[PDB]
RNA sequence: GAUGGUAGUGUGGGGUCUCCCCAUGCGAGAGUAG
RNA sequence: GAACUCGCUGUGAAGAUGCAGUGUACCCGCGGCAAGACGGAAAGACCCCGUGAACCUUUACUAUAGCUUGACACUGAACAUGUUCUAACGUUGACCCGUAAUCCGGGUUGCGGACAGUGUCUGGUGGGUAGUUUGACUGGGGCGGUCUCCUCCUAAAGAGUAACGGAGGAGCACGAAGGUUGGCUAAUCAGGUUAGUGCAAUGGCAUAAGCCAGCUUGACUGCGAGCGUGACGGCGCGAGCAGGUGCGAAAGCAGGUCAUAGUGAUCCGGUGGUUCUGAAUGGAAGGGCCAUC
RNA sequence: GUUUAUUAAAAACACAGCACUGUGCAAACACGAAAGUGGACGUAUACGGUGUGACGCCUGCCCGGUGCCGGAAGGUUAAUUGAUGGGGUUAGCGCAAGCGAAGCUCUUGAUCGAAGCCCCGGUAAACGGCGUAAGGUAGCGA
RNA sequence: AGGACCGAACCGACUAAUGUUGAAAAAUUAGCGGAUGACUUGUGGCUGGGGGUGAAAGGCCAAUCAAACCGGGAGAUAGCUGGUUCUCCCCGAAAGCUAUUUAGGUAGCGCCUCGUGAAUUCAUCUCCGGGGGUAGAGCACUGUUUCGGCAACCCGAUGCAAACUGCGAAUACCGGAGAAUGUUAUCACGGGAGACACACGGCGGGUGCUAACGUCCGUC
RNA sequence: UUUUGUAUAAUGGGUCAGCGACUUAUAUUCUGUAGCAAGGUUAACCGAAUAGGGGAGCCGAAGGGAAACCGAGUCUUAACU
RNA sequence: CCAUAGGUUAAUGAGGCGAACCGGGGGAACUGAAACAUCUAAGUACCCCGAGGAAAAGAAAUCAACCGAGAUUCCCCCAG
């Protein structure tokens, strides 16, 4: 009755923190935000964080609400 | 005598300027209401054959 | 059950677009302002066979 | 929320080897004083 | 293959004369016996494999001889659609001649007669005959199950990771269930998401990603710094730029949907469009390009 | 009687007998691209094919399926035939946009059209079946 | 009279022994069947290979038969098996992934080699910057579970979990800095590959019986 | 020899001598080497000629675009930051 | 019935053989396509007929492109 399973997705952390990006880089894929955009950093449809500016990557336990935010210092 | 061409290749792959080969992207002859925009989009422009195909694209096109 | 569906420009220029359309829900014909890139105007489009 | 101990564990070695032990490094969680 | 060719218990490509340990054994015939030399003989016939072969079967596929249908031809006349006619044609009836000849040909006559028959074309039938196909995975093969995609665990705290391992889903839906702005907040009978999410599971979701209303078509067209993921074909994320648009007071947000399934390369062809091509030339046909099936 | 020359001699094959069916003679049928030839210098008391297998007593029910036979109203339907529409070209007419006869041409495919098939019957000593077409009779039975 | 009877010749071939590098590529010996017939035999003739002939065994067609023999297409094709010949020097794999009418084949990539070119390019270690949800643990959640108090719920005490998480290591991985060391150990492009049957052992596991010199992964 | 692995009780060889397996042609690419160099080289053929003639061709010095076409640019798009 | 078939004799020629090459009439399959049917092998092998020292082909109802070429045959290019 069973055997099957799908592609596994390749999701996870591409940058960690401090590492030196271009504008465009994808930081983290993950399913909804695990992680959360942080200062000069968007949020792709699927939840992708990526880079919107160069510079190097910063996680922070951030907000009210204890969550982990990806931002990019100049 | 003279290698014969792959005449199916000559038809798919065109050499640039610095001996590589472009060719027409796939997944846009049908098929394409579902398809989104951009998808379609960037399937337009003409590709460059990769690394490990060009090896099975010269064998193919001995004058190209 | 959804159908593919012609949304044709009015502006006569033949720019169409496709889509799906549920014929059995939706039996009224699906019109549209859309952006026409022949006469780069947004124009009414309007419903037609695929 | 320490301290201390305990669990786990990288490397090397050993045993009675389904599991452990020794050397060395790292060292919780829970609970406790607070 | 070469031999200076013992037993035993172990070892070991897992059943040893040849290895280890040990026991026994002076050298060499002759007659006997077959327990072993996985003895000799035949590149296992069983079994599986090869995108091997053959022959056989059939309502497997594609053909095809044969049989059969009609059209046209050989093939005509007169009356009316049918009937009559004779002259084509048939005769494996009779007779005559070549001729000594149950062949054959020619002649005369009878009978049949535009029929029959044959050619080309054409529908049917057609294991009679022929060429072939008849998947793979698999704790042997078969039978059963499975084959693409999504979610979780196995998976060893980056990614990835197998089994006929353990559990479930998809092959869509929606012109609103999309966009935006402004409001609004659950299950349950005590509280705070224990509810909700168009549909599995996981991760998300209050700034709600839930829910409601008004206004709308950004479910935009051309592009795209950079990046992720793939052997590759590909697939994915994406600021920002140009054009034009929507919502909002504005900042802004909008290139479909909380996200991750809802899919099919190429060829061949169809449809519309087209500052392309047009085999002497102008056209056209066909081809290209763009959109799509 | 026959048979696997060389591992099978049999319950296998054949057999007289039986039945079905084809065949009107230039027979059916067979060998042959054909001419011919066998069938047969035979003619339905004959000949071919098929099944059964001396003899005795017998041989039930099913025609729904497949085949075969008969039917031809109705439907569907080939070559053939080429209506009708559309396109291409261009004598002309347009100041130009276009339009456009004839001829030629590309295409469309009306109408005509047989057998077959669907359809309507029959047929089991046809292939077969015998709890739906009909439900296994007689006889026999570890 | 008779496909009648008994039985030699003659024609067969039921049984047994022998023989089985035979006396013999089918016989001999002792028995056995038919023996006036659908019998047997001499000579000659005819039928030809998808063809013949067959009282039917796929029998027989020159010691050959589910398609004779000879020559030719012909060196068919063989992803299969076997074999592949002098010498020295340097380097040195893989038995994996992906796809495959694919699975013992092959292709791209990985790994080997040779050449060309170029960054402190790469490694170890130390320090620094990261993300973890595994081991362990725990029980608020999802479930499971025992006992007590009250009796619908909840509470106290106690356990259990690959698909539980209000916690959470070691390691490993990514990035940055620095020294020493290392024949550039790195990356790119180009010529040539082989390989895609792995085995056992350690560790972490699935499966199996924490059975197998079992089977399937990860890593050394 | 074949294999994960063979003293293997897996394969092959009784022995010796002789023979017995990566070739050849053409095309194409890369390396080495030689010539000439923005050029290089000729084919058939002629020629008594390994000479010499023969430059028909071929490759190269330009690319882009499906193509018309443009050209150190060009294509894409109405137009490129 | 004229005839014509037929019959007889004469003259002349043919016949049969031979390695390849050549023109014509027929015409496979293995094989390749990693199966296989279109396709391939290939108008090849093979069979048959006919000829000659050669055969066949041959003086445009040919090309070309608005400029022109000038029968046929063979070689090198064009061009995989
Ligand atoms: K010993
Ligand atoms: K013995
Ligand atoms: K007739
Ligand atoms: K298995
Ligand atoms: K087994
Ligand atoms: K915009
Ligand atoms: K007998
Ligand atoms: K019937
Ligand atoms: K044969
Ligand atoms: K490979
Ligand atoms: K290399
Ligand atoms: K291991
Ligand atoms: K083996
Ligand atoms: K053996
Ligand atoms: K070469
Ligand atoms: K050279
Ligand atoms: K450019
Ligand atoms: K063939
Ligand atoms: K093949
Ligand atoms: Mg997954
Ligand atoms: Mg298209
Ligand atoms: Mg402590
Ligand atoms: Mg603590
Ligand atoms: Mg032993
Ligand atoms: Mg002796
Ligand atoms: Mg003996
Ligand atoms: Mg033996
Ligand atoms: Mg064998
Ligand atoms: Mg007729
Ligand atoms: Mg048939
Ligand atoms: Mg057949
Ligand atoms: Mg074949
Ligand atoms: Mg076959
Ligand atoms: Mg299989
Ligand atoms: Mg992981
Ligand atoms: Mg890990
Ligand atoms: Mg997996
Ligand atoms: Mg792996
Ligand atoms: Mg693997
Ligand atoms: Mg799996
Ligand atoms: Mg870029
Ligand atoms: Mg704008
Ligand atoms: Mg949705
Ligand atoms: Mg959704
Ligand atoms: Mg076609
Ligand atoms: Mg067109
Ligand atoms: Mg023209
Ligand atoms: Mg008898
Ligand atoms: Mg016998
Ligand atoms: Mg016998
Ligand atoms: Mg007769
Ligand atoms: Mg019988
Ligand atoms: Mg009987
Ligand atoms: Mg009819
Ligand atoms: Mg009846
Ligand atoms: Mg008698
Ligand atoms: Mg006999
Ligand atoms: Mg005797
Ligand atoms: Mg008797
Ligand atoms: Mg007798
Ligand atoms: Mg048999
Ligand atoms: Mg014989
Ligand atoms: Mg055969
Ligand atoms: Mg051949
Ligand atoms: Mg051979
Ligand atoms: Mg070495
Ligand atoms: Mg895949
Ligand atoms: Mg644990
Ligand atoms: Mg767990
Ligand atoms: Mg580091
Ligand atoms: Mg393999
Ligand atoms: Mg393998
Ligand atoms: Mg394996
Ligand atoms: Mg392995
Ligand atoms: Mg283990
Ligand atoms: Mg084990
Ligand atoms: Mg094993
Ligand atoms: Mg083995
Ligand atoms: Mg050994
Ligand atoms: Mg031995
Ligand atoms: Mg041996
Ligand atoms: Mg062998
Ligand atoms: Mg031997
Ligand atoms: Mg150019
Ligand atoms: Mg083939
Ligand atoms: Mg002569
Ligand atoms: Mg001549
Ligand atoms: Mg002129």
């Amino acid at each position: 009755r069973n055997g099957r399973d799908s592609e596994a997705k390749r999701l996870g952390v591409k940058r960690f923190g401090g590492e030196s990006v271009l504008a465009g880089s994808i930081i983290v894929r993950q399913r909804g935000t695990k992680f959360h955009a942080g200062a000069n950093v968007g949020c792709g449809r699927d939840h992708t964080l990526f880079a919107k500016a160069d510079g190097k990557v910063k996680f922070e336990v951030k907000g009210p609400k204890n969550r982990k935010f990806i931002s990019i210092e100049a | 005598p003279k290698i014969k061409t792959v005449r199916g290749a000559a038809k798919r792959f065109k050499k640039t300027g610095k001996g590589g080969f472009k060719h027409k992207h796939a997944n846009l002859r049908h098929i394409l209401t579902k398809k989104a925009t951009k998808r379609k989009r960037h399937l337009r422009p003409k590709a460059m054959v990769s690394k490990g195909d060009l090896g099975l694209v010269i064998a193919c096109l001995p004058y190209a | 059950i959804r159908e593919k569906i012609k949304l044709v420009s009015s502006a006569g220029t033949g720019h169409f677009y496709t889509t799906t359309k549920n014929k059995r829900t939706k039996p009224e014909k699906l019109e549209l302002k859309k952006f026409d890139p022949v006469v780069r105007q947004h124009v009414i489009y309007k419903e037609a066979k695929i």
